[PDB]
């Protein structure tokens, strides 16, 4: 018998309450980061490793630049919620 | 023994909901660049092995139907399921083009006791939406 | 710069809105499991592997049983929230 | 698996870090909460366990809300410069988003906020772990299969 909430995984572009940054020209930071990591490691890294790397890339490589002082040099950190009960690999 | 079994015919279905244009009644502006994201995402997930389909500017009823139907399909030969929501968001809710819907309502359809063919299989949700208005200033 | 929310990891014994089981004589499920896996692999498994295994253990190995039918034969699934940007090993 | 270059947190410090355990077993009658039999067993298993990993562990018993807030706040104002990380384990009654002290309820977010990067510069870029054993609602999982 297994829990009805088990084996779900949510990857949010940002933590609860914050703003999610998106470049109208190059798309959002989260997606840019997710796609690059996936294009290069989607088949050899476990889901959590990938999402952790995405976390790092979004945290470092990104920092906004706006006119309004309220939106300048702002950062972002994605959030992963996992109820998985096994390691996930998109291969073999 | 410690990894999900990927020994299946299909990797799984991947639903991408890409909301860019919202009703004036919502007061939400156009989400420029979301199409750039949707396309990139389509290639990545397709490339991983997902049978991805992209639905655009969905209403809240539309998204509920898409996820309900998808949960009623037969995933016996699927290794997992994935859903990607690109839209406007607020704490605990995602934006349809005609209003807002609870994320928990979209994902609930796949609970163990409501989607037998995905039982013990991974169900992934990638949400690219806002969750609040607070800004992370950073440090150092 | 770094986001103020970065590098945080929350391992909840149960998912949002649910109940968490505990034995008056055995201790809680989540803790029993956690300690077990940590004794064995704490020094050679990445934190997410350890917690994924704890998720599997609580989800499978346990099932409640009280005189009351309402609380009889219930399951539990832990919940992990990660804002980490690197893999965590407690050794080397 | 494979420990690839710097995709891992640097664990080369004088110490692994501090591990704070809050073991709440007895609560004031007014809160309506009952004794949490079995919690000492968890506190013992946990303390031994985290000591084994190399953590400097401290166990607190039956804390008030003010005590938990204060205790955690002072932990964030210490010098963690020579620590690889920080861990905190909370064992108590809880409801969504809140954890019980012996005399009441306090938001989990407020307890962990003390360690944000802008409020605890010596744990910046270092893992801040929180293990929480508390209810988060009343809904029971019936299961399937």
């Amino acid at each position: 018998k297994i829990p009805v909430e088990a084996d779900f995984l949510f990857a949010y572009s940002t933590v609860p309450g914050y703003y999610s940054w998106r470049s109208p020209g190059r798309g959002s930071w989260f997606v840019q980061a997710l796609c690059s990591i996936l294009e290069e490691h989607g088949k050899d890294l476990e889901i959590m490793q990938i999402l952790t790397r995405v976390n790092d890339r979004v945290a470092r490589h990104f920092e906004s630049q706006s006119d309004d002082p309220h939106f300048h040099e702002k950062k972002q950190i994605p959030c992963v919620v996992s109820m998985l009960t096994k390691e996930l690999y998109f291969s073999q | 023994t410690y990894q999900y079994n990927m020994n299946f015919e299909k990797l799984g279905k991947c639903i991408i909901i890409n909301n860019k244009n919202f009703d004036k009644v919502t007061g939400m502006g156009v989400r420029n660049g979301t199409d750039k994201d949707a396309e990139a995402l389509f290639k990545c997930f397709r490339s991983l092995g997902f049978d991805v389909i992209v639905y655009n500017d969905c209403s809240c009823a539309k998204m509920q139907d898409l996820l309900k139907k998808a949960s009623e399909e037969d995933h016996t030969n699927a290794a997992c399921f994935a859903c990607i929501l690109l839209s406007h968001g607020e704490e605990n809710v995602i934006y349809g083009k005609d209003g807002v819907t609870p994320i928990k309502d979209l994902t609930a359809h796949f609970r163990g006791d409501r989607c037998k063919t995905l039982l013990e299989k991974p169900k992934l949700f990638f949400i690219q939406a806002c969750r609040g208005t607070e800004l992370d200033d950073g440090i150092q």
